[PDB]
């Protein structure tokens, strides 16, 4: 109930301020950026549960899989780099 | 179908402890050594026989042997324990890290006026063997009997009688 | 499956977390563990045509413990009769249902 | 608060209805954002802290963002769409009312069936370990690293190959 | 397209169906389907022309909707039984939605309208894959659940597919649309026999693949995407007629040729199951496929069409295209009836 | 320093979990008695609430198993107060 | 009592932003060899109120080709997020004690792109849309490291909670370790807040909306510096002295917020292309490398932290 | 040796960031095999009691399992303290 | 559970209806597809949390990843369509009818 109260309060305050305000008187580069950001945000999604995965017993396995993730992500980055995907010189 | 079976209200009626979390936590490490047998017996009943309605005779003994512990504590050495759990209840996670010297007071007092030593790290978190007259339950899941598997054919293999018998294909 | 290379190499990529009676991380039990265990153990070895008819009591138990339609209906019938009685003035709730008692 | 999850699911329904009706690729994005907010809220209601916050941080912050991005950079708003927008807003109103009547008829036809309006606040949580630690959703989503590594390699490979796929499509 | 990109995309194209067929979890099956889609789109769009882009868009939309419906079916089964596999207790509506989705993934009628357009807009080596390798995972998912399907809708889909394939191939003058409708027809036969015997679905699948691959290779020999272009084959490469004609007759399903056996044995099983009326309809309507294959055999091998001049220089030039698989598969597909008891 | 600090943190966590261990039995028995009394109250009420209905066995299980089936919180707090129901469902997910 | 707590939380942060404006002006002046405001009130403490009155008393010339909906809900959203971020912060005890609190911060920070983009799509032009696209791309790109840094530093404390970092730094700051992760975190706070040298979006709104945007900006500034203080500069926590913790937290947050303005006065601007090269070629490699390093550290050391 | 070392110096001058990234990658993949303190991680995360230790019956033949938490017949993690 | 699941299924059906009924755009179809994705994610997570089956939580994660990839390739195709014709309209893809 408390979170609801706080957010409602903030919204009310914002709308009140903005009411008083009135009542007183194509390039593919950006698309490629968005796509790269998708492919890294999903990696964040696959990477966030490490604070719970590092509590397990299969440490030799979590080590492995996390290294796989990071390594192949770096390789994809390097390839997008070599292929001039981070240049901006139209 | 099948009338469920429950126990009456006269029973499952016992003198509860009415004592609070900080108190049970300040007294746990000693309550885990003392009053351990009658606790393991109950935590074996409740797991072998999956029904709780078949371990009330043991839960009552748990409550009794816990009240006896908290009564020994009151008879002898009440003030160190009182201050210890009052200091514990201040925190939110009820942590043992801040109340370390009042804990030493409680421990010395109990070790002098009684014979309780504090379990060392890891001693309570093991799997002990418990003994009792109670028998092990056969069919605890009420495992309805299994069927019979399809009778398996068996016999030395021999080639096909006249081949594939596909239209007019001799072999 | 269609190509039992998994069973060929005697490994497990996808066939250890299929159903509820499987292994959970910290031994945490699932809801219908026992019912599903019984259904599987009783249908093992007679697969399909037989298990759909001579292993049906256990499937009914699993269905009920997972979907709970019958329990819902029971509680709803009870509450409907109780509402009718209260409306007509032939029954009053007790204290522990009304909201006051001595708790444990 | 018995009506909480029902209200949330109804708002999700209305958002997906405002999707089905196609005002424009930008108000559709706003509808998607609202529906996702509500989806996270209901997941948290059912106890999915990690799942809901992940929805927040990835679906909205990562997916609808690039949706609106590509929309603005590769779409033009044409003047006709405004009258039709008002028209489909009226359509949305009519659909809301039709859904209300639908739910009424379904309650009349199946009391304890489709929806138990009498048991609305109930049948949300069926069971929970009261004295149990280590039963959140991260404990499961982190299985991937010890058990179900196959799913992790699958997903990582999808993401890996997506790089090459997109560079070859755009080029 | 560089070697690394080629390798990644084709490894994904190969891995998709392999996961689908080697996984017990419907989620992993769905994963394989998504892999296939993701990795196929770029090859379709390689040329970067309006037609290829349109084909890619149509393919993507259709397959994505289908995948979503399949995943809905899986989620519903999961809520219903707690397990990630279809059993003998799933609400038949789940399985019928799944069948609709798989049929749209394959290209069956009346979920077929996208296949000829896409194949036309697409090149040859891509139609080959789209019509041979992209039929194996969605068919496997069905083979795994054949005991618990609805013969009614299956037979309706199959017969509709036969009919529309015939009535499309009768009109189309383009090699690729003709191949599309032939695929529709043979997949209809497969679905028809599926719930009674899937070994015969697989038989007809392999037969159709062995029959289609070498035909697309024949075409790619001269990139003859049209009847009036393949008619010049008598002057360009006449050593291919003796085999194009036989493979087309086999496709049609003429007795003395491999392509017959599928229809024959499928009709046999349907008769054992008392599906004689459907078998009769199908057997009578396959003759139109045979008709518009004979109409091509004519323009290719039994009569010479008006040729051109620069074909002289085309004769001057040599060639090294048709690898050994052409001959191997064409022979295996035309002269393997004496071995039917083994293929059964 | 972080290593040497987190190891002591681990020891402290083990201590707290050991306290939990030593306590659990008491809690399990108390909880069993509580839920049994809840079900008994609900049954003793249903007995007279549903006396005049035709063909209603009072205490009729929906199973053919004969073994214990943990009840749902709906089953328990269905005849009790809506605030109790809300405390059961949205009580821990609502920040103390 | 809870509403009173909410007031005590909200009013002071708004006052602090309004006076951080003045502090910025005075510091920049004294670094430019001048005074800054001295007149309106003693040392200028009335100038922010004067400016607020002026703005809110102006007349809004709302662009005619626009959409009132996206015109009003953009600054509303900005301020709502900028205020709801301050909620979980342990200072030392939090108003709302959340687990996954830093994740809530990540999400409620990433949600501002929607406003910074709707404003542009509303303003019917092409230059404003260009600027909005570029700013969105910048913010997006830097969110990646803003997330990975925390993902790697939250393995010295095995929990996504902010009330665990206090005991994690009960003996030593998380700066000595991860000072290479901070230097990359201290900057993504500038680029995320479009703060110089990353102000390629303010170097087109009425009085009230501009004021709300200003408020959001400076609130986010204070909050990012507060997060830095709590994470990498864990202050003192004696169980009986939340007063001490709060004093130290305030001091460090003011140090950091003054450092931001130090920088604004000290350095030139960047060029969008070079700004993106910075991340995608210097920060992401090092970030992933140190992520692997910090995944391995708690293993080849026996110092893997707990889950309480 | 000379050519590759000159290459590495050229790098160390031109792009030290790439060098540092790759070297941290190598350290991460290598040190967990050198270190002796690795095993202890699995040892601890096993030693953590997130569950109840369900006991067993004293059926006579089980001498290496204790009847009380304070007996030395069972495991004892004094190595954790000594750590 | 029953009510929220009924409403989630109705929402999926509505979004599929939107897909199968075009309205001259293509973004308005990709958004319906993503709404479907979201509904399925929610239903799966809700069933997992209801059954307490922590051995099935990776499934939402996987489907989210793959839906993201699908959306990415769809957006790329839409971008090409716009780059060529000038609009994300569907009457312009009238080719291949010959
Ligand atoms: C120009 C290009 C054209 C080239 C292609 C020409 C066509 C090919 C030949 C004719 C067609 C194929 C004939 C079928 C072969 C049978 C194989 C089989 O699977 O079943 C056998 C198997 C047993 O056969 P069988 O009748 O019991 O014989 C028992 C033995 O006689 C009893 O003794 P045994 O069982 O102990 O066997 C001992 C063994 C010992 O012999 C040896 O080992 C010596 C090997 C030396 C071989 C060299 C001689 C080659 C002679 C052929 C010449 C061809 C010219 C090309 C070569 C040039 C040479 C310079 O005998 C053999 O090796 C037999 C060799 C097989 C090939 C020759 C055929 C003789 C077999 C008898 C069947 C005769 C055909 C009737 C089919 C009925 C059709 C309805 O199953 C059968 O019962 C027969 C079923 C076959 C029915 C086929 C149905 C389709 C027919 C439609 C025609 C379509 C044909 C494809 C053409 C497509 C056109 C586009
Ligand atoms: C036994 C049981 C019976 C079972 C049923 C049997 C089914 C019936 C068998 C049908 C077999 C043939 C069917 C396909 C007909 C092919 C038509 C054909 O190839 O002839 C047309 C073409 C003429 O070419 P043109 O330009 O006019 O001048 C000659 C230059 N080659 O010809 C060509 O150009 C051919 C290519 C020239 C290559 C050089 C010549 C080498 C020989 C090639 C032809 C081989 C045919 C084998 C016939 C065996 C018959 C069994
Ligand atoms: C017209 C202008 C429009 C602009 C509007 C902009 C508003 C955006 C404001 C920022 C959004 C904040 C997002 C809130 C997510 C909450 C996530 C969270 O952590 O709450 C989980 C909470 C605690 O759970 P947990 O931490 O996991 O463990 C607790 C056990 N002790 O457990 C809970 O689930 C608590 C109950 C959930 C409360 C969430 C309510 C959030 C505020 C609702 C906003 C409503 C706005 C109007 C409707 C939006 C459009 C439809």
């Amino acid at each position: 109930m408390n979170l609801y109260t706080v957010i409602f309060i903030n919204i009310l305050l914002s709308l009140t301020l903005i009411l008083v305000a009135f009542w007183l008187p194509f390039s593919m580069k950006f698309f490629l950026v968005a796509i790269t950001f998708l492919l890294f945000d999903l990696e964040i999604a696959l990477l966030l549960p490490l604070p719970w995965a590092i509590q397990t017993i299969k440490t030799s396995t979590m080590m492995i899989m996390a290294f796989i993730l990071v390594t192949i992500l770096s390789l994809g980055l390097a390839y997008e780099w070599t292929q001039k995907g981070l240049e901006w010189t139209e | 179908p099948g009338i469920v079976e429950l126990p009456t209200l006269e029973e499952l009626k016992v003198e509860e402890v009415k004592v609070s979390s900080a108190v049970l936590k300040a007294a746990a490490h000693h309550y885990g050594a003392q009053c351990d047998k009658t606790n393991k017996e109950f935590m074996l009943c409740r797991w072998e026989e999956k029904d709780p309605r078949r371990c009330l005779k043991e839960g009552k003994l748990v409550n009794g042997c816990a009240l006896n512990f908290f009564r020994q504590i009151k008879s002898h050495c009440a003030e160190p324990f009182t201050e210890y759990w009052t200091c514990l209840d201040y925190s939110n996670m009820q942590l043992f890290r801040h109340c370390r010297q009042q804990q030493a007071k409680f421990d010395q007092c109990v070790l002098d006026k009684l014979g309780w030593v504090r379990p060392d790290l890891g001693q309570l978190s093991k799997v002990t063997k418990v003994k009792t007259d109670r028998p092990l339950p056969e069919n605890p899941y009420h495992s309805r009997a299994r069927p019979e598997p399809n009778p398996v054919i068996e016999g030395d293999l021999k080639p096909a009688k006249h081949g594939t018998r596909f239209f007019f294909w001799t072999v | 499956p269609f190509l039992d290379i998994q069973k060929k190499l005697g490994i497990s990529l996808d066939r250890h977390f299929m159903f509820l009676s499987a292994e959970q991380p910290y031994k945490n039990a699932a809801r219908c563990h026992a019912f599903e265990k019984e259904w599987i153990e009783c249908a093992h070895g007679i697969g399909g045509t037989r298990a759909k008819k001579e292993c049906k009591i256990e499937f009914d138990d699993f269905e009920e413990c997972l979907l709970r339609y019958k329990t819902m209906r029971r509680m709803h019938d009870i509450k409907k009769q109780r509402e009718k009685l209260m409306k007509e003035g032939k029954y009053t709730p007790p204290p522990h249902h009304s909201g006051r008692e001595e708790p444990r | 608060m018995n009506n909480y999850i029902f209200v949330l699911s109804s708002l999700f329904l209305v958002g997906c209805l405002g999707l089905a009706l196609k005002p424009s690729p930008i108000y559709g994005g706003l509808g998607l954002i609202v529906s996702g907010f509500v989806g996270c809220l209901m997941v948290l209601g059912f106890g999915g802290s990690f799942l809901g916050l992940m929805v927040f941080l990835i679906y909205l912050g990562g997916m609808l963002v690039v949706f609106g991005y590509t929309t603005a950079m590769a779409t033009e708003e044409y003047p006709e769409t405004w009258g039709s927008n008002w028209l489909i807003l009226g359509f949305l109103v009519l659909g809301v009312i039709m859904e209300v009547f639908l739910i009424c008829v379904l309650n009349y036809y199946d009391e304890v069936g489709v929806i138990n309006l009498d048991g609305l606040g109930d049948w949300l949580m069926y069971e929970v370990d009261d004295v149990g630690v280590m039963l959140e959703g991260g404990i499961g989503v982190a299985a991937m690293y010890s058990c179900a590594t196959w799913m992790m390699v699958v997903a990582g490979w999808s993401l890996f190959a997506g790089i090459f796929i997109i560079i070859e499509i755009t080029r | 397209m560089n070697p690394i990109t080629l390798a990644i995309i084709y490894f994904t194209i190969f891995l998709g169906p392999v996961i689908t067929m080697s996984s017990t979890n419907l989620m992993l099956m769905w994963v394989g389907l998504e892999f296939s889609l993701l990795a196929i789109i770029p090859m379709l769009i390689n040329k970067k022309n309006p037609r290829s882009t349109e084909a890619a868009t149509k393919y993507f939309v259709t397959q994505a909707t289908a995948s979503m419906i399949i995943l809905l079916a899986i989620v519903l089964n999961y809520k219903q039984l707690g397990t990630w596999m279809f059993q003998q207790q799933t609400n038949g509506l789940i399985l019928n939605m799944t069948l609709m989705a798989l049929s749209m993934k394959l290209g069956l009628a009346p979920f077929h309208f996208w296949l000829p357009e896409v194949t036309q807009g697409i090149p040859l080596h891509m139609g080959l894959i789209l019509l041979t390798w992209q039929k194996i995972a969605p068919l496997s998912i069905l083979i795994q659940i054949y005991p618990l399907l609805n013969s009614t809708i299956i037979l309706m889909l199959a017969i509709t597919s036969i009919f529309m394939g015939a009535w499309g191939g009768l009109n189309q003058t383009q090699m690729r649309k003709i191949m599309a409708y032939s695929s529709i027809a043979h997949m209809g036969w497969m679905l028809a026999i599926l719930p009674y015997n899937p070994s015969l679905t697989l038989l007809n699948l392999m037969i159709y693949i062995i029959l289609t691959a070498p035909m697309f290779m024949a075409l790619m020999l001269n990139n003859s995407m049209t009847i009036n272009s393949i008619s010049l084959l008598w002057n360009k490469t006449p050593a291919m007629l003796t085999m194009i004609s036989l493979m087309l007759l086999s496709l049609g399903g003429l007795p003395p040729l491999t392509g017959f056996l599928p229809k024959w044995i499928i009709i046999t099983e349907l008769m054992k199951n008392n599906c004689l009326i459907m078998a009769t309809l199908m057997a009578m309507m396959a003759l139109l496929n045979l008709f518009f294959y004979t109409r091509l055999i004519y323009s290719t091998s039994l009569t010479m069409f008006p040729t051109n001049n620069n074909s002289k220089m085309m004769t001057h030039q040599t060639k090294t295209k048709p690898n050994l698989m052409f001959s191997t598969l064409a022979i295996m597909s035309t002269m393997t009836l004496p071995l039917a008891p083994q293929l059964i | 320093r972080m290593m040497r600090w987190n190891q002591e943190r681990r020891r402290l966590l083990i201590e707290d979990l050991e306290a939990r261990i030593a306590l659990m039995p008491l809690f399990q028995a108390e909880k069993d008695r509580r839920t049994l009394q809840i079900l008994r109250e609900n049954l003793e009420e249903e007995a007279i609430i549903m006396k005049d209905v035709p063909n209603w066995k009072v205490g009729e299980s929906v199973f053919h198993t004969t073994r214990w089936v943990p009840p749902l919180i709906g089953e328990m707090y269905g005849l009790r107060t809506k605030e109790e129901m809300s405390n059961a469902n949205f009580g821990f997910t609502w920040y103390t | 009592m809870f509403f009173i707590n909410i007031l005590t939380l909200l009013v002071p942060i708004l006052i602090a932003m309004a006076f951080l404006t003045l502090v910025e002006r005075k510091i920049l002046g004294y670094m430019q060899l001048r005074k800054g405001p001295n007149i309106v009130g003693p040392y200028g403490i009335l100038q922010p109120f004067a400016d607020a009155m002026k703005l809110f008393m102006k007349e809004p010339m709302r662009p005619l080709t626009t959409s009132m909906s996206l015109f009003i809900i953009a600054p509303t959203l900005s301020l709502t997020l900028a205020l709801s971020l301050w909620v979980p912060l342990p200072m030392p005890h939090p108003l709302i004690n959340l687990n996954l609190g830093i994740l809530f911060i990540l999400a409620t920070s990433s949600l501002s792109v929607y406003s910074i983009l709707w404003s542009g799509w509303a303003s019917n032009s092409k230059y404003s849309l260009f600027g909005a696209l570029r700013a969105v791309a910048q913010t997006i790109s830097y969110e990646v490291t803003m997330a990975i840094i925390l993902l790697s530093v939250l393995l010295m404390n095995g929990s996504y909670s902010l009330q665990t970092l206090i005991t994690t730094q009960e003996h030593m700051w998380l700066l000595l370790p991860a000072w290479p992760m901070a230097m990359m975190w201290f900057i993504s706070t500038l680029a995320e807040t479009n703060r110089a040298p990353f102000d390629l979006t303010e170097g087109e709104y009425a009085a009230g909306p501009f004021a709300l945007f200003f408020m959001a900006e400076y609130t986010n500034i204070i909050l990012m510096n507060a997060l830095t203080t709590i994470i990498f500069l864990g202050p003192l926590y004696y169980i009986n002295l939340p007063e001490l913790y709060s004093t130290n937290f305030m001091m460090e947050a003011l140090l950091l917020s003054s450092t931001f303005l130090w920088i604004r006065a000290s350095y030139p601007r960047f060029r969008y292309d070079q700004l993106m090269h910075l991340l995608w070629k210097n920060f992401l490699p090092l970030t992933l490398a140190l992520c692997m390093w910090h995944i391995s550290l708690p293993i080849f050391t026996a110092g893997v932290p707990p889950y309480m | 040796a000379g050519r590759i070392s000159a290459f590495l110096k050229n790098a160390w001058a031109k792009e030290p960031v790439l060098v540092v990234s790759f070297s941290v990658w190598g350290l991460a993949i290598i040190m967990p095999m050198i270190s002796p303190y690795t095993k202890y991680a699995s040892m601890i995360n096993k030693a953590t009691p997130y569950n109840y230790p369900v006991p067993v019956r004293d059926d006579g033949n089980m001498p290496d399992v204790p009847s009380h938490p304070q007996d030395p017949l069972g495991p004892s993690l004094d190595w954790l303290k000594n750590l | 559970m029953p009510s929220t699941f009924f409403n989630l299924t109705m929402a999926f059906s509505l979004s599929l209806l939107g897909t199968l009924m075009f309205r001259s755009h293509l973004m308005s179809t990709l958004l319906c597809l993503e709404g479907m994705v979201l509904s399925l994610f929610i239903m799966t997570s809700v069933t997992s949390l209801n059954s307490n089956s922590m051995s099935s939580m990776p499934i939402p994660i996987t489907i989210l990843v793959f839906a993201a990839c699908e959306a990415a390739v769809g957006l790329a195709l839409l971008v090409k369509v716009s780059n060529t014709y000038g609009t994300d309209y569907v009457q312009n893809l009238n080719l291949l009818q010959c």
